[PDB]
């Protein structure tokens, strides 16, 4: 059960 | 304000192992906040950003879930179930 | 050369849960090196780069520490203590 | 006690 | 299609602790896919992208391995062995 | 034995 994630900030 | 974010594209319904899968996120109506994309399934993804674009690659076939969350809340229709075909 | 890096902005003194907090980092006088931004507190942050800008979002209220480290050394005034208000 | 970090290289 | 990706530059043969090490990756002949850069050695690296560029910084001297993998397969010559000198 | 990694998608 693998999780990968990427993230950014929305202005 | 997660209900104001929407996403769409072929990468939210199918992919192929080793082939970048792409979808867009519509940001015009949304406030400011943290936007997270996760892929959960039988292997790890590389996920890039590039309204915005998202491209992701998984290496194995199987059923994956793609979530798009805005300040930790699922946007409409998230999580997306994506069957991933063999390369 | 960490003492040559400086940072400033409203996001180094207050934030609001779910609202992007922003500050800038002044790089003109600094050498080349690795620049790390960390947020430590009662919840996880999303942190983006964008002299440079940094925007971060945390989801819970509480006291957080923001560090800016250059080749693993705190720049002047790092770590920054930031109380984070409820949304 | 959560830690999040992001990183870049300054040239 | 990992054999179609090539990399080169001074950062694939030497570095100095605390000093950004740089190399390029040639992408023109390659297909679409996930591109991963890893550094493995006696300390952690910061690694940035910027054909593409890669810059990385490690904080300690020692022997490191830099891999460039395309859809989880080593490109030609990957992993690169890089001795890292004291600052 | 530390590992660090960063990742992108090539189109």
């Amino acid at each position: 059960l693998f999780k990968s994630a990427t993230t950014t900030v929305m202005n | 304000g997660a209900h104001k974010v929407r996403a769409g594209g072929p990468g939210l319904e199918r992919a192929e192992a080793g082939v970048p899968a792409e979808f867009s996120i519509w940001t015009r109506e949304a406030g400011a906040g943290g936007l997270a994309i996760a892929v959960e399934g039988p292997s790890k993804a590389e996920i890039s950003f590039e309204s915005c674009g998202v491209a992701y690659v998984v290496q194995e076939p199987g059923d994956y879930e793609v979530s798009v969350k805005f300040n930790e809340e699922h946007i409409p229709d998230s999580p997306f179930v994506v069957p991933v075909a063999s390369p």
